[PDB]
């Protein structure tokens, strides 16, 4: 428990210690769709696109790759702002993964702490790998930048805001 | 065939004498070594320090001497990979 940990077991005595934050935690937790995936064909077509990404999305216009899962952008985020407060976000990483999104579901792998057999002992045990970022409160304050993010439209980021603690957006 | 410029100090044959043990021998009564755990830092104090010559032997200083996390962390496999990771940093 004690002696050297990542930032896992600081997060677990936390909660251990005190029982009005564990509290506050359970309170906010407690209260489909058929996707075939695939992009970058028809973007390069009309016009450039000349990096496959969504990242290109980032670099200009929202309207650059296709616009039937600029859709799902809205929609399916919808559904995870439901989710969230029925709990967990490993539940909205598998609707993440059906919004045609690939890598901006890396965002919600982002969401995990280190839990670690190399600095946690005491997970060391229901993991035998490595497992979240120990760079998480870097992650926090850059999934935060977002929040605000004014390329980005609110029907994307609100949970951005909730991944680092919600403002109301 | 040899012209290393810290070999000409004899207190650098005394350090090699104290990174290990001599061994009063039972076949013959002349000196060997029980028990070389020699340093490859030893000549890192009297070595030029500009020269791959110089990260030659600070490699070997990570790689060929032990490298280890002082205070025990509570599993076995976390203590092992505390030196593994040492050794990496």
């Amino acid at each position: 428990l004690h002696p050297y940990n990542s930032r896992g077991l600081f997060e677990k005595k936390l909660m251990q210690d005190n029982k009005q934050l564990y509290q506050i935690w359970i309170v906010m937790v407690w209260l489909p769709k058929n996707v075939p995936t695939s992009k970058w064909l028809n973007s390069i077509t009309s016009g450039g696109l000349k990096s496959c990404d969504l990242d290109f999305p980032l670099r200009e216009n929202t309207n650059v790759l296709d616009v039937k899962d600029k859709e799902e952008d809205h929609i399916f985020f919808k559904y995870i702002y439901e989710l969230i407060l029925a709990g967990a976000i490993d539940e909205a990483l598998e609707e993440a993964k059906l919004s045609d999104n690939i890598s901006i579901c890396m965002i919600l792998c982002g969401i995990q702490e280190y839990l670690n057999p190399v600095i946690d002992t005491q997970i060391a045990n229901e993991f035998n790998t490595q497992q979240g970022i120990k760079k998480h409160s870097l992650w926090r304050r850059t999934v935060y930048s977002l929040s605000q993010q004014a390329g980005l439209d609110p029907y994307e980021r609100a949970i951005y805001s909730y991944l680092s603690g919600a403002i109301p957006n | 065939e040899l012209q290393r410029k810290f070999l000409f100090d004899d207190v650098y044959l005394d350090k090699e004498i104290e990174k290990v043990t001599i061994e009063a021998r039972k076949s013959n009564p002349y000196p060997q070594i029980s028990e070389s755990s020699l340093l490859f830092k030893d000549a890192l104090d009297y070595m030029e320090k500009t020269s791959s010559d110089y990260n030659l032997w600070k490699l070997s200083s990570i790689l060929f001497d032990p490298v280890s996390y002082p205070y025990k962390t509570d599993n076995d496999q976390v203590k092992m990979a505390l030196l593994k990771k040492e050794r990496h940093c």
